[PDB]
């Protein structure tokens, strides 16, 4: 038939029909549940709430993402979303539909386990395969060589791969990510006498954080002119049409992924671990990793984020080799077009997993098939 | 054995390919001792016979199959001695009517012939096409169904010729011509299908590229109302690339050496190879044609057949549109992006023709666009991808400006009263390989040879059919399948499968693309195989031949996609009446040149397997257009190519000859001692036969026919021919020395 | 053959001695032979000829000693009769078809040699009793 292919993040959830060039369905990774009595009888009370509707109700509503970095805590709230994803928003029965799922790597094995388990025994998906999110950037991207720069909510990792091989040893895994900028963005916030606490709260925060965030080309720079000159501060409306207004730090938030000292980690911001990947792999692949850097996920969308570690890198690197860093504007999306490229290769359709196999083997096949 | 003195055989030779011999002494298990009509040892080795010439009363009897020998020799001798000695020109092979396009016109065409052949049996006569046409017409008052009839061969073959006749003889049966005739209109459709249609490729000039069928309405009375087209199979590789020693569809060429004649003075147009899709052949010059006054019949067709100039010119509009696209050109800004120079000529008059503004243009050739549910993103391509959205575009406007010209043909022809039921005639474009082959002739292969899937099912149902009648059993005759092949081509991990993926697959490559192909099937499927001196071909086996396709060219012509926002600006223009009609009734624009292909070509046999077809079959006997001469090397390319010659060896496995008792008993009653001879004719014959023939599998009985296998009507007259010659020896003797005798006594006097 | 055997053989072999050297052709011996109640055919004459070029065939002569052997060895009724039923089924033969035959199979004849003896034995139909011309022949 055709297949469904699907990507959820600690983010947006985002699923489709494969060969589209768009998901058809995106909403938050969120379920709610009512934390007030209910008063109003013939309320049409509700025993939770899934993604936009849960947007909607908010305020009346408290809000727990149920994957925390790249991990499934809480298994039956996901099952709703999924649920949801399926009959909902798709409005398509799993039963007749091959289903593509999307991982970050280095998780914990359980975690592809369980996922599995529930696809064939809940949802009775007639066949399933699981793939690592660098990987389709690449193939969203036209390429077979680059190093992936892979970051959202959640995890954020480099995979090196180079013509068509992944390099495993040098796999690098990071956890800095738009929900630990967020809660920074909270914390430093709070010195301009602002606060969020609530959930719903942290929601507003977040949009704060993707429309007036940006990356300084350098750091000290700016945070030397924006004391020195209100021109820098900008503004913007809360729902209720209060105003904030907002300073130096706005452009302060984003810097802790080049920094991550600030959030309190010892660690080397992504353009050193993106160095540290290419280190340890062979100067036979070196200088087509330099020659290829693809951006992956929500966060790489700060304006000017790519020209930050054309300079970092380039000045870090060897001075006479060219260093190129490339950004598709879809690139929120790339994960998922991989996905809908790769589902509909023809020579991928050996590869599912079937059910037939799965019973014969159990779980423990997906580890021996998928990766 | 079979092989005895004074009997004859046939040899290799290099101008001619078979050539006829005699045994001058027995064969026993080497040489063989030769006279030829020069005397010849010929020579055996692993181990093999040649082939045996059939006796003399079967050659030139009406039907192929009658032949006892079926082989390549036989097949060129009976065609040959019917075409060059008789000059009778059609000829019956199973069902199938072969045709042998003589240059010089003949009288058999004429009215007479009609009215003698309407009521006759299909086995009654001479064969002609009337025959076949004197069936389909038939079979479709006696029963309920539709009759198609389908024709096949090189473009030079009289194709047309054969369908114009075929409508001729529907339009007098009718008795109707007078009160309406399709029939000129039909025929007066041709130059402007031809110009569209058509191309010059290697083998021949004027090459038609598309499968043309025409669905012709009848009244609850039979008498013809009215005529509809449809067309499938169109080549769109061929308008943005193509091969030395070809050219793109006529009328681009009849267009620019148009280019004089103030009527088109806007247009701009050059001479032929200024232009990037006419020039890349390097062959402006059909020879023996001019260009420019053919323009002038392709005009006056169109307005013999009811398009108003307003559209004329609106699509020579379109064409020249088409042309500066082609010498639009681009240059990297950096390597992931493209840009267009400022002011750039042909761009700048483009955008005239069609009357959309330059900026539009400038941006989305540039530009892709991508479209999320929520939200838009604008985003750059790199020049490759630039030139194939380009030519994408460009194949996208001439398939629609070719339906439409299909629509208003169909709407002057299409006569609108309740259509009992139909009759179709079809063409196609027999199966085709050159020095090269490419992804042009791979699909016509494909189409060839699915064609020939159905062919031969039908074959075996009639003749399943046939014994049925006669009470024989089924073990004795197999179905003869060409599923293993099409299954390489068509099914998922086929050849145009693994293409389209490669379509796909970043940085794909015609490398790549190869050694998939050879990780697939090489060593698992014996039709594919891989040639030894290369990795840029592979092999396919087909009924009629080997065939190698070159990867070289294969994966740049399959990409065909269709960015919506280009195809938008045109749809916007106001400036005249035809582009925004092109385009007016999605997913198709994904769709690969490969894949648009394999559905008309679904489209097509469900179009087909609606009716019980009938066929014909064309060939070209000489390659020079000689008025009568017959070229023995070109006819036998022609019979690979038609698959004739797989008829034949699918029959020759059969029972392919047949006698009817009293009939049979005329020439064999000679074996046959009247002392033991019955009363009852099939007792005798299952009496005589059992001594005449050692084995019970090689002979059935039935009814009122009686089956032989191949070798054996050669073989019971072989042994007549040596017991009434014998006897004659003896009584010839016998008189003469009878006479001897008495001129002795003269002696005595 | 005996004595009176080879008188009359003698006999007839000088008969044909149209040289006076006590010698007929090769050619003539068949003739000869026929004459004197044989019916070879033209190969079985060959056979025993030793397959003998033209020239010796026409031209190269031998006594009566050297031929008697040859007549010897070329002399060491159902079929004929089935043989004549092949051209029947009311017992007869058309003129014509028996004319054909004669003339354009096996060791061919002349139209005349046809002629001569089918002359009187066609029937204004043109219709042969085979069994009475198989009798006249065998005469
Ligand atoms: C006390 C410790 C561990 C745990 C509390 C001990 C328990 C016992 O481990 C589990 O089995 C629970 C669970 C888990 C969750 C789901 C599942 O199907 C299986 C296990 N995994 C987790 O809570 C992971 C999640 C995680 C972070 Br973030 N990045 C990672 C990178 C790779 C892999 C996983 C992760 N997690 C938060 C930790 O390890 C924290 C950082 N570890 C520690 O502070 C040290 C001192 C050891
Ligand atoms: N325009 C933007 N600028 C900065 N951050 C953004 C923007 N849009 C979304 N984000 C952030 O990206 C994160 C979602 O990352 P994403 O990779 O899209 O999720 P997932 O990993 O589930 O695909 C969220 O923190 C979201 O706030
Ligand atoms: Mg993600």
């Amino acid at each position: 038939t055709t297949a469904l292919v699907c990507d959820n993040g600690s983010g947006l959830v985002k699923a489709g029909f494969a060969g589209d060039d768009a998901p058809r369905a995106v909403f938050p990774s969120i379920v709610g549940r009512p934390r007030h009595q209910g008063v109003m009888v013939g309320m049409g009370q509700k025993d939770s709430y899934v993604g936009d509707e849960a947007q909607s109700k908010r305020g009346i509503l408290t809000l727990k993402y149920p994957i925390e970095h790249g991990i499934i805590t809480n298994w039956d709230d996901m099952e709703k979303i999924w649920h949801h994803t399926f009959y909902n928003e798709l409005r398509v029965a799993p039963e007749e539909h091959p289903t593509l799922l999307t991982e970050a790597p280095l998780n914990p094995k359980a975690n592809r386990e369980k996922m599995t388990q529930i696809m064939f025994e809940t949802f009775n998906v007639p066949a399933m395969y699981v793939a690592i999110q660098a990987v389709l950037s690449l193939y969203a991207s036209g390429r077979t060589t680059g190093i992936v720069l892979d970051s959202g909510d959640g995890v954020t990792h480099n995979v090196p791969i180079y013509e068509g091989y992944a390099l495993p040893h040098a796999i690098m895994r990071l956890d800095l990510a738009g929900r630990d900028l967020t809660d920074y963005l909270m914390k430093i916030l709070t010195e301009r006498g602002y606060s969020f606490v609530t959930t719903a709260e942290r929601e507003i925060v977040r949009d704060i954080k993707e429309k007036l965030c940006y990356v300084a080309l350098d750091f000290e720079n700016e945070m030397a002119t924006a004391a020195s000159s209100s021109s820098l501060e900008k503004s913007y409306e809360l729902p209720d049409g209060q105003v904030i207004t907002i300073g130096n730090e706005r452009f302060r938030c984003p810097e802790t992924l080049f920094q991550p000292s600030f959030i309190g980690m010892e660690s080397a911001g992504i353009h050193e671990t993106t160095y540290n990947s290419i280190m340890k792999c062979d100067i036979d692949i070196r200088k087509d990793l330099y020659a290829n850097n693809v951006m992956s996920g929500g966060t790489t969308m700060y304006p000017g984020i790519a020209d930050r570690m054309q300079k970092e890198i380039t000045a870090l690197a060897p001075s006479t080799m060219k260093i190129k860093i490339i950004a598709p504007p879809e690139r929120k999306y790339s994960v998922w077009i991989g996905g809908s490229i790769l589902a509909s290769l023809s020579t991928f359709q050996q590869m599912w997993i079937t059910k037939q196999e799965y019973d014969e083997a159990g779980p423990s096949i997906v580890h021996r098939k998928c990766f | 054995e079979l092989y005895t003195k004074y009997a004859r055989v046939w040899i290799p030779d290099p101008e001619e390919v078979w050539k006829s011999a005699e045994l001058l002494k027995d064969y026993k298990p080497k040489v063989l001792q030769l006279r030829l009509e020069k005397d010849l040892e010929y020579c055996l080795d692993p181990k093999e016979l040649p082939p045996l010439r059939n006796p003399d009363i079967l050659v030139g009897e009406n039907d192929l199959t009658a032949l006892s020998y079926l082989h390549e020799p036989a097949v060129l001798h009976n065609l040959k001695v019917r075409f060059i000695d008789s000059k009778l020109i059609y000829t019956y092979c199973g069902i199938v009517l072969v045709a042998i396009n003589p240059y010089e016109q003949l009288p058999i065409y004429g009215e007479d012939i009609i009215n003698a052949y309407s009521g006759q049996n299909m086995g009654d006569m001479d064969p002609h096409i009337f025959a076949v046409a004197e069936e389909a017409y038939k079979q479709m008052a006696r029963d309920e169904r539709n009759q198609s009839i389908i024709v096949s061969g090189e473009s030079g073959a009289g194709k047309t010729v054969s369908a114009k006749y075929a409508m001729r003889y529907f339009a007098t049966v009718s008795g109707s011509a007078s009160e309406a005739n399709v029939e000129e209109k039909v025929l007066a459709s041709n130059p402007i299908m031809e110009s569209i249609g058509n191309a010059k490729t290697t083998r021949n000039d004027n090459s038609s590229r598309f499968g043309k069928y025409i669905e012709i309405g009848f009244d609850k009375r039979y008498r013809i109302i009215g005529a509809n087209m449809r067309t499938y199979l169109l080549e769109k590789s061929r308008v943005v690339f193509q091969a030395e020693e070809e050219r793109n569809y006529h009328i681009f060429y009849q267009l620019c050496a148009s280019a004089a004649l103030p009527e088109f003075k806007t247009l701009r147009l050059g001479n032929a190879n200024y232009f990037h899709y006419t020039k890349q052949g390097g062959s402006p010059v059909i020879d023996g044609i001019d260009d420019a006054k053919e323009m002038v019949n392709t005009r006056q067709a169109c307005t013999l057949l009811g398009i108003s100039d307003s559209y004329q010119m609106g699509i020579f509009r379109i064409l020249a549109g088409i042309l500066h696209l082609g010498n639009v050109e681009f240059a990297s800004r950096d390597s992931d992006s493209c840009a267009i120079p400022p002011k750039h000529d042909p761009l700048t008059i483009f955008c005239d023709l069609m009357g959309v503004d330059y900026e539009e243009m400038a941006h989305w050739l540039c530009h892709r666009k991508l479209a999320t549910a929520t939200e838009t993103y604008i985003k750059p391509i790199s020049k490759l991808h630039a030139i194939n959205a380009r030519d994408a575009l460009a194949k996208h406007i001439y398939a629609n400006l070719f339906n439409w010209i299909v629509d208003h043909v169909n709407k002057a022809l299409h006569s609108t009263v309740k259509q009992h039921s139909f009759i179709g005639v079809l063409d196609i474009y027999g199966f085709e390989t050159f020095e090269i082959n490419s992804f042009e002739q791979f699909c016509i292969n494909y189409a060839n040879e699915k064609l020939q899937q159905q062919f031969n099912m039908h074959v075996f149902k009639l003749e399943q059919e046939e014994y049925m009648k006669e009470q024989i059993p089924w073990t004795l005759i197999d179905f003869y399948d060409n599923q293993p092949c099409i299954n390489l081509i068509e099914a998922k991990m086929g050849v145009l499968d693994l293409l389209d993926e490669e379509c796909k697959m970043p940085k794909g490559s015609d490398d790549t693309w190869a050694q998939k192909l050879y990780n697939t099937h090489l060593n698992k499927c014996a039709l594919f195989e891989k040639p030894r001196l290369s990795n840029k071909a592979f092999i396919i086996k087909h009924f009629a031949d080997k065939v190698e396709y070159q990867c070289e060219g294969f994966l740049e012509k399959n990409k065909d996609t269709v960015y919506e926002e280009q195809i938008k600006v045109l749809k916007s223009s106001k400036k005249f009446k035809l582009l925004p009609e092109l385009f007016q009734d999605s997913k198709e624009h994904k769709k690969t040149v490969g894949h648009q292909f394999r559905n008309s070509l679904h489209l097509l046999m469900e179009t087909l397997n609606a009716t019980t077809p009938h066929y014909v079959r064309c060939i070209k006997p000489n390659d020079f257009k000689f008025p009568f001469t017959f070229d023995e090397k070109r006819a036998v390319q022609q019979l690979r190519a038609c698959g004739v010659l797989e008829t034949i060896r699918i029959s020759a496995a059969g029972f392919p000859s047949r006698w009817t008792y009293q009939e049979f008993f005329s020439r064999y009653r000679v074996l046959m001692k009247q002392k033991d001879v019955l009363s009852d004719r099939k007792q005798t014959c299952k009496n005589v036969l059992e001594k005449l023939i050692l084995d019970k599998d090689k002979y059935q009985f039935g009814k009122t026919k009686i089956f032989f296998r191949a070798g054996q009507v050669a073989y019971l007259e072989k042994i007549r021919a040596d017991k009434l010659r014998a006897a004659c020896i003896r009584i010839q003797k016998t008189i003469r020395g009878w006479l001897m005798r008495k001129k002795y006594m003269r002696m005595r006097r | 053959f005996n004595k009176d055997q080879l008188e009359e053989f003698k006999e007839a072999f000088e008969l044909f001695d149209r040289v006076g050297d006590g010698k007929i052709l090769y050619s003539q011996c068949g003739d000869v032979m026929r004459a004197l109640g044989q019916n070879p055919t033209n190969a079985e004459v060959l056979k025993v000829l030793g397959n003998p070029k033209s020239d010796e065939l026409k031209s190269r002569r031998v006594d009566f000693e050297t031929f008697l052997p040859m007549l010897q060895a070329v002399a060491k009724y159902e079929d004929y009769l089935e043989g004549f039923r092949v051209f029947d089924g009311n017992g007869k033969v058309m003129g014509a078809e028996l004319r054909h035959v004669l003339t354009t199979l096996g060791e061919k004849m002349t139209e005349e040699e046809v002629e001569t003896v089918l002359a009187g034995h066609e029937d204004s139909n043109g219709c042969i009793n085979y069994e009475a011309f198989l009798k006249h022949i065998l005469s």
